[PDB]
DNA sequence: TATAATGGGAGCTGTCACGGATG
DNA sequence: CATCCGTGA
């Protein structure tokens, strides 16, 4: 849900997803730069990290 | 203040989750005095409920140094840590 | 489509219940601040006014009622009372926004997310950063194709603390306050410091 | 009677009380009538005369009245007055770095003096503490009495002229 | 020569002869406005001149409108009339200095009528301080020079509108009636042929409901409205009938939740249609809707409103038009061209000058105190009534202090050059309040309109999002007084042209035929084809026998505006780059002394004389003394004008406004000439540049990509050098810890730091100031909070006790440096009027010499830019035979592609213009040179000529005079007939293979200059809220690593990275304090910890009653370095 | 805070393209 | 498959 409100219709996204009770796990692109961690992608993963 | 943590969950908070985070009511739609300048008490800025102006400064005056460090003072009630929790405390109103 | 919404109820023990309040919070006042300007006027936020709309229609209720006032001013209020949570949950949402001083509207609390100013597009897939600068750009056929001319002045600044700790390396300064004053003044030395 | 009250009471985002609130309609109320009769705007020393008879008072009762803006209000893509106001409160980097080797200046300072002296030191000034002792309870709650802990004080005061002397101290105080 | 009238340097010109008239005055688009709105001598006799009868003036209106002011009793009445103005409370350049308001106080003549004691007690009110404009057509709001720009609005009117419908694919008519202000009104026809009538955007109903409702009869429905089929339709589909329920249903209908009685359906629509209180046409908008109409045509204007016959004959238009009719006369009425209306067509659209939208606002003032009075009229008793009493002017002088700083009509004044004010005092603005937005503006808006020609530039708008919405006045344009926009063109009785001029408005010339500027013409007058070149109404072009033609243009450069016709050989660059020639002379910058162009428009004269920055003798005389500080003129009469040179001012810009002296003391000066002149001024014209020896060619690469290399002749020399002057303030308060004071002591600094201070604290005029050294030496007493016991501890070692005031001084911001020109102090103790709580200020101007650089952006007028890429050595430069180096080398590459090759022949002109040149009289004239005016066959080195748009040179002039260059000083030519020349390249010596193109061409210094576009940033100031960075060089902020460029990150696959420049490098407050010390002490940089901009996020979620809980992985919600507590 | 007084007042103008609920 | 409101550009 962090990464459909940080595209479109913010105020959609919020009204659903706390309705739901989605839990997001913190684990993609757009998801990881906002909470600050390491991007899941390239010196990021693991296995060269 | 480890970094990594694994989920993110959001919900629909409850009339008590409201309650549960305030740290007091706002009862006065007052924000500052005119001539002290300072947070006027029950209002919006109320030092009682978020916090001190200045790191570890009770309102009132009675206690102005670091050596307090959680002191509930009386006169006023404020406890003395930064002004970095005026940040981070919240407050609530209780629609009649 | 009713099914989508009643079934989000049932599984979570999420109740209903919420979608109707009691008590709404109030955001922290440093990220609703009130500063002083250098010209002695004050510039506060748009939620201080909406919070104030709030409590001050609200508490007016908390007299009419105990005044045993008649239904169709206590049914008023209320109105008024749904009219203010609302327009600072989200003006303009129900009807016309609330205006403040020169017919503009004010921002409301879902106003900070929404769009390009909201505070994700504007404040999370793209921050402001230190340690950088802006010029204007200029041919070089001259430099290697893994190099680039950086002017002598933007650099000092870049490099500002990597200069000023060795600057206190080969003794020209004391210490880490004095060394950050020879780059300042920009004395002669530290042009062969930063080389 | 109550619309004129809770006006005063309400509309001000920042709150002045009811007599203050007439003050200020009345000082916009004299203003009128000496602007009829000036041709022109009158001065703060002329208004002043005619109602209360003090000039400084007037200057301060005409800020009073200045309402606030907002931060949100915008000028330009996005303007945004609050994009502009420099918070001064965050913390200096380089003045909370060189804070902090002012501690590494100090400890090399608590090892030159003796246990004794370097315990006086951190007695009044409050380092571990926060609070400066009154000095007549430091030397009764350290185990060394007849205020010994004034007598190790001047044993100590000359004992910092040598870090003084290395100048090491005197380059943080410029 | 071109402008034989003031007394200028001659300018020859390449010319069809040019005796229309003279430019008009380029400023009377202000001043004629803001002269009607005071009700000026020289109005009214403008008026009386143009014709007009009895001619009101803009304060007079305000007031008609307005009286008399009565109660719901008719007891009392209150009236106003005869407005007069004092002299101004000080003069402009006071007002400037004292940052007050230019402004002369006004006075109305009130009376307080009552009916009943028939009494009436009359006397004189004060207005209030009324902004006046100067001659350079500006006002002066609190020291700084503003500008009000005229806005582009819809005109008010009825409109038709022709609307393909998407199904049935028939052509369906729509009508709107628009008021000056009020509710809405508009007929539409469906596709079912039922007549609909939408009211303030309510839902449709049948138009006989309307008529019914009015008090027309079902009969006299079938009547007038019989002749179509489509009109009975309507009446048969009816619903009801009845005076009564037609009334009822429209009540019903628009106002639900009201009890609808049989007086309160009657009353509501005559108020929202009828009153002058709810709705109201304006002149113009009753004007317009007789126009389109036909009725009451000669009838002189008394209807502010709509009436029952206007809503009639409109519903006639609709349908006849709907049918295919082409024309009608409404019974009453002139017959009139049925069709439907264009809105952009600048009949339609309208121009709301200064006078109207200054009036506006007046009128909106007057309206709330006019509340005020009928309050003030019920409180008070009749007896004791005055207008004294009744009147409250604060909300007039608000409402008018608050339009000139609070509103988007008054522009600020864009101080860049003669020409950036020129320009910048007109513009046409379909922007601001009552206009529209700039998303809502469509592509229609801001194209170019075929109306255009000779009233707005089609060429000049910006290049950014405001294109198409912002354009200039054309030059021989002026406003009529009903806010369109009028244009001169010669008149033709048949086939001869005659001297008589008339200025025709846009939908005037629709329906005549004019005649192209260049048409040839014979001697007396007459023709010299039976077929020309015409105009014809909706941009449609023919040939047309001459018994047809009406008009014929004035000018060639007819259609330009003023920036415009300043362009060399225009029709030989394309728009796109024109556009940006004619914007970025704008930008120009003034030099520290300028040359006139060698190739000139002839424009470059009245454009200087009109900007009001150059000193014009007002009465004719004989310089009587002339210093460096003023030139004194001795009249005929006998009485003395002295005129006071402006001497190193700073612009609004930083830019250099300095005048000098240009005749000698004991010259015999006419009226009208120019005396003196200022920046980008040489000899009375606009000299926005340098006339610099050119190269067309590559050269080392250096040039590439619109890069340009300088000879540094141009910085040995000056040639490109500016003056740049910036004003630093700084005040002292009233705080609560005591009060500022402005001290030369200033804790813990040297006497080496302050050694170019005085006894005060201020800097000495003349010292050199450097970025970090002190300006304005200020102290304040720092709070009494406990000091450091780690500075306690290092306060009792060396034994310096603690000052309580800490060092808030002026320091010089990064980057500025320069001469110390002045000081400027303000003290509450020299009775200075201060505001509240400040005691002394100080202003310390600071002016810089400013070479041209690397990076410095140059331009010339056709659109061809670039920043400036090296500066060789004067040796490196490539040279002519005769060693001269050439200036300025341009890149080939970036001349075909961009259609702009007037660049080229700029070139050409500009050597022979150089050179000198003689056509050869032996056997004759020559054939080419034929068309050439005889003062041209014959040029001394350096001459001037004119070249104006859509006249002026031809190819085979021009390539005829490049056989005519006469040689140098050793007696050899130095370029060809091609133009061209052969070069020596500086660095090798040998020559070029082939030849180059050489000549001069006039280079301007556009105000993008590197030491102001340069900034860089380590740490500095942070955000209040989100704790990111700040934003701008002026508060030292740094860079936005925006959403694209974290793409790009992540595309790479860099989250070491990316993670740093949103943690460590931006927002963590706990990290950038660590980084610094890490960096400082040699370690490595530590592990980035959590962004403070996310733990507002996570708080200003909760706020919204949003649970949002950060679980680790056995599912616990961990603390974000705080607590929750009840 | 005791004459009597009883239902508001500015609209806002020139988008555009699309999905989802309703026709 | 085509309208009305809200939300972006
Ligand atoms: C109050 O005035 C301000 C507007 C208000 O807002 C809007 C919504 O209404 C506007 C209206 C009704 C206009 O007609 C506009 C207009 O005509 C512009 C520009 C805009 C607007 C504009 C708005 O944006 N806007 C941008 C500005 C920058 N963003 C650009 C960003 C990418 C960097 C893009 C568009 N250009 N110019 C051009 O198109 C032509 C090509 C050339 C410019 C001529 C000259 C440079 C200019 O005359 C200045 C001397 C000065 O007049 C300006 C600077 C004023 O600033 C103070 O005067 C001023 C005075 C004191 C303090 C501060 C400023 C602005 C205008
Ligand atoms: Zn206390």
């Amino acid at each position: 849900w962090l990464s459909a409100a940080s595209f479109q219709e913010t105020t959609r996204v919020l009204t659903d997803a706390a309705i739901n009770c989605r839990s997001d796990k913190l684990n993609g692109l757009k998801e990881n730069v906002i909470i600050g961690k390491l991007i899941p992608a390239g010196t990021g993963i693991n296995r060269y990290r | 203040d480890v970094n990594f943590f694994d989920e993110l969950r959001i919900g629909l908070a409850t009339a008590e989750d409201i309650r549960q985070w305030s740290y007091g009511e706002v009862k006065k739609p007052e924000t500052i005095n005119y001539r002290t300048l300072k947070p006027e008490k029950d209002g919006l800025f109320c030092e009682k409920i978020f916090g001190p102006t200045r790191d570890w400064e009770c309102y009132c005056g009675k206690y102005k140094r670091v050596r307090f460090k959680g002191i509930i003072c009386e006169r006023c009630g404020v406890e003395v840590t930064r002004a970095k929790v005026r940040r981070e405390r919240m407050g609530h109103i209780e629609l009649a | 489509k009713r099914l989508k919404v009643v079934a989000a109820f049932q599984q979570s023990g999420n109740s209903p219940m919420g979608m109707v309040l009691d008590a709404v919070p109030v955001i922290p006042p440093e990220l609703r601040p009130m500063v002083q300007l250098d010209g002695g006027r004050f510039a506060t936020s748009d939620l201080n006014d909406l919070y104030r709309r709030v409590i001050n229609r609200n508490n007016r209720l908390k007299r009419l009622i105990d005044l045993g006032a008649p239904e169709i001013i206590v049914n008023n209020e209320k109105r008024m009372l749904q009219e203010s949570v609302d327009a600072l949950f989200d003006n303009g949402r129900r009807g016309r926004p609330v205006t403040g001083p020169g017919n503009r509207p004010l921002k409301s609390l879902s106003d900070l997310l929404k769009g390009k100013q909201g505070r994700f597009r504007q404040n999370l897939l793209g921050k402001r950063v230190d340690y950088s600068g802006r010029s204007v750009i200029v041919v070089g056929p001259q430099l290697k194709l893994h190099q680039c001319g950086l002017p002598k002045l933007m650099a000092l600044e870049l490099f500002k603390p990597f200069v000023m700790k060795r600057l206190v390396d080969l003794n020209h300064a004391q210490n880490i306050k004095s060394a950050k004053r020879m780059v300042e003044r920009q004395r002669p030395q530290v042009w062969d410091v930063l080389e | 009677q109550a619309i004129t009250r809770a006006m005063a009471d309400q509309a001000r985002t920042i709150r002045i009380p009811v007599h203050m609130v007439e003050v200020i309609n009345k000082l916009g109320r004299i203003q009128r009538e000496l602007l009829q009769d000036l041709g022109r705007e009158p001065t703060p020393e002329e208004l002043a005369k005619e109602m209360d008879i003090t000039p400084e008072k007037v200057l301060e009762i005409q800020q009073y009245a200045r309402e606030p803006i907002s931060l949100d209000q915008t000028i330009e893509g996005d303007s945004q007055l609050g994009d502009f106001i420099e918070d001064s409160e965050a913390v200096v980097a380089v003045d909370a770095v060189s804070f902090t080797l002012l501690q590494d200046q100090l400890q090399s300072v608590l090892d030159t003096l003796s246990e004794r002296e370097a315990g006086v030191v951190r007695l009044r000034f409050g380092l571990t503490d926060g609070q400066p002792r009154t000095l007549d309870e430091i030397g009764q709650v350290y185990g060394v009495t007849r205020e010994r802990i004034r007598q190790i004080e001047s044993k100590t005061m000359s004992k910092l002229r040598h870090p003084s002397r290395s100048q090491v101290l005197r380059d943080y105080l410029d | 020569s071109n402008n034989s009238v003031p007394g200028a340097p001659n300018r020859v010109s390449f010319a069809k002869l040019r005796e229309p008239l003279e430019v008009p005055g380029l400023l009377d688009v202000q001043t004629d406005s803001f002269e009607w709105l005071i009700g000026s001598p020289r109005w009214r006799e403008s008026a009386a001149e143009r014709g007009d009868v009895n001619p009101v003036g803009g304060l007079e209106e305000v007031l008609y409108e307005l009286s008399p002011i009565e109660d719901f009793s008719g007891s009392m009445s209150l009236s106003f009339s005869d407005p007069r103005f004092d002299d101004v409370k000080a003069p402009v350049d006071e007002c400037k200095d004292k940052d007050m308001t230019y402004a002369a106080p006004l006075f109305v003549t009130a009376e307080f009528i009552n009916n009943n004691t028939g009494e009436i007690k009359s006397q004189t009110v004060f207005m209030g301080d009324f902004p006046m404009m100067t001659e350079k057509g500006t006002f002066i709001i609190n020291g700084t020079e503003r500008v009000v720009v005229s806005q582009l609005v819809r005109s008010p009117g009825v409109y038709f509108d022709e609307t393909i419908d998407k199904s049935t694919d028939k052509t369906l008519h729509s009508v709107k009636v628009i008021p000056s202000r009020g509710a809405w009104l508009e007929f539409d026809v469906d596709k079912r042929d039922t007549v609909g009538v939408r009211i303030d955007r309510k839902r449709r109903q049948p138009v006989t409901v309307l008529l019914k409702a009015l008090g027309w009869t079902s009969e006299q429905i079938v009547e007038r409205f019989g002749f179509s089929e489509i009109m009975r339709s309507t009446l048969e589909k009816d619903n009801t009938v009845g005076t009564d329920e037609a009334l009822l249903d429209i009540y019903r209908k628009l106002r639900p939740g009201e009890p609808p009685t049989k007086e309160s359906a009657q009353t509501l629509l005559e108020n929202l249609f009828f009153k002058e209180k709810r709705y109201d046409l304006a002149r113009v908008g009753r004007y317009k809707v007789n126009k389109k109409l036909g009725l009451h045509v000669g009838e002189p204007i008394t209807s502010s409103t709509l009436t029952e016959e206007d809503v009639v004959a409109t519903i006639e238009y609709l349908v006849r038009l709907h049918e295919g009719q082409t024309t009608m006369t409404v019974p009453g009425g002139v017959e009139v061209p049925v069709e439907t209306d264009d809105i952009d067509h600048f009949g339609n659209r309208r121009l709301r000058t200064v006078g109207e939208l200054i009036q506006n606002q007046i009128r909106v003032g007057m309206s709330r105190m006019e509340r005020v009075v009928r309050e003030r009229m019920t409180t008070q008793d009749v007896e004791a009534i005055t207008p004294q009493t009744l009147i409250n002017i604060r909300p007039v002088v608000a409402a008018i202090k608050e339009f000139f700083g609070t509103s988007q009509l008054s522009q600020f004044m864009d101080q860049n050059n003669p020409l950036s004010g020129l320009t910048h005092k007109r513009r046409l603005s379909a922007l601001g309040p009552g206009g529209l937005s700039r998303e809502r503006a469509g592509l229609e808006v801001r194209d170019v309109h075929p109306s255009h020609y000779g009233r707005m530039c089609p060429i000049e708008t910006p290049e950014g999002p405001n294109i198409g919405l912002i354009g200039s006045l054309s030059v021989y344009a002026r406003v009529n007084p009903f806010g369109f926009i009028e244009t001169p063109y010669r008149k033709v009785v048949d086939g001869v042209v005659s001297d008589e001029i008339v200025y025709l408005t846009a939908d005037e010339e629709d329906r005549h035929v004019v005649a192209q500027a260049n048409s040839p013409i014979d001697a007396d007058g007459r023709f010299v084809e039976p077929r020309v070149l015409v105009r014809r109404k909706a941009g449609e072009v023919e040939y047309v026998p001459s018994s047809e033609v009406d008009y014929m243009d004035v000018s060639p450069r007819q259609m330009v505006s003023v920036a415009t016709a300043m362009i060399p050989f225009l029709e030989h660059d394309d728009a796109n780059r024109a556009l940006m020639g004619a914007n970025m002379q704008r930008q120009a910058v003034p030099l520290v002394r300028s040359e006139a162009p060698l190739v000139g428009t002839g424009m470059e004269l009245r454009a200087a004389i009109d900007a009001g920055d150059v000193v014009v003798a007002e009465e004719s005389g004989v310089i009587e003394e002339v210093s460096a500080d003023y030139i004194t003129v001795m009249h005929d009469n006998g009485t003395r004008r002295t005129y006071r040179m402006r001497k190193f001012a700073r612009s609004n810009h930083g830019t250099c406004a300095n005048q000098c002296p240009i005749v000698d003391a004991g010259d015999r000066v006419e009226a009208g000439q120019v005396i003196a002149d200022g920046p980008c001024t040489d000899d009375g014209e606009m000299a926005l540049g340098k006339n610099l020896l050119v190269a067309i060619m590559p050269w080392e690469g250096h040039n590439y990509e619109d890069a340009i290399i300088l000879s540094n002749r141009l910085v040995e020399e000056d040639v490109l050098t500016s003056i740049h002057i910036e004003e630093h303030e700084i005040d002292a308060r009233d705080t609560k810890l005591g009060a500022e004071e402005i001290t030369r002591d200033i804790p813990n600094i040297s006497d080496e730091v302050l050694a170019d201070l005085d006894e005060r604290g201020i800097v000495r005029i003349g010292a050199e100031v450097r970025d970090g050294d002190i300006l304005v030496g200020k102290v304040t007493p720092k709070g009494e909070t406990e000091l450091t016991p780690e500075e306690r501890l290092l306060r009792a070692i060396f034994g310096e006790k603690a000052r309580e005031v800490r060092d808030t001084s002026l320091k010089v911001p990064h980057g500025e440096s320069g001469k110390v020109i002045g000081i400027r102090v303000f003290s509450r103790e020299d009775e200075d009027e201060l505001p509240a709580g400040v005691n002394e200020l100080v202003r310390v101007y600071v002016a810089q010499k400013r070479k041209i650089s690397d990076g410095d952006k140059l331009a010339g007028r056709h659109g061809n830019k670039g920043v400036i890429g090296k500066i060789l050595p004067v040796e490196d430069m490539p040279f002519l035979a005769d060693g001269t180096p050439v200036d300025i080398i341009l890149n080939t590459h970036g001349v075909p592609r961009r259609m702009n090759i007037g660049q080229i022949l700029e070139t050409h002109l500009g050597w022979c213009a150089h050179s000198g040149w003689k056509v050869d009289a032996a056997k004759g004239v020559p054939d080419w040179a034929a068309r050439l005016p005889d003062e041209l066959l014959e040029a001394q080195p350096n001459a001037i000529v004119s070249t104006p748009v859509f006249d002026g040179a031809q190819e085979a002039e021009l390539q005829g005079l490049l056989s005519c260059t006469l040689p140098n000083r050793d007696g050899d030519v130095l370029v060809d007939a091609d133009g061209k020349a052969m070069l020596f390249d500086g660095r090798s010596g040998e020559p070029f293979p082939y030849p180059v193109t050489v000549g001069y061409m006039y280079i301007m210094k556009l105000h993008h200059l590197v030491d102001d576009k340069i900034h860089a940033r380590s740490t500095g100031p942070y955000s209040m809220i989100t704790q990111q960075p700040l934003g701008g060089k002026a508060q030292f902020g740094g860079q936005r690593f925006g959403e694209m460029e974290c793409w790009a990150m992540q595309a790479y696959g860099a989250a070491y990275t990316l993670q740093e420049l949103l943690t460590i490098k931006s927002d963590d407050t706990v990290g950038r304090v660590k980084v610094y010390e890490a960096i400082v002490k040699g370690e490595n940089i530590p592990e980035p910890g959590i962004p403070e901009s996310f733990k507002v996020l996570l708080k200003e979620l909760q706020s919204l009653c949003l649970n949002v809980e950060v679980l680790s992985s056995d599912g616990a919600a961990i603390e974000l370095r705080e607590g929750e507590d009840e």
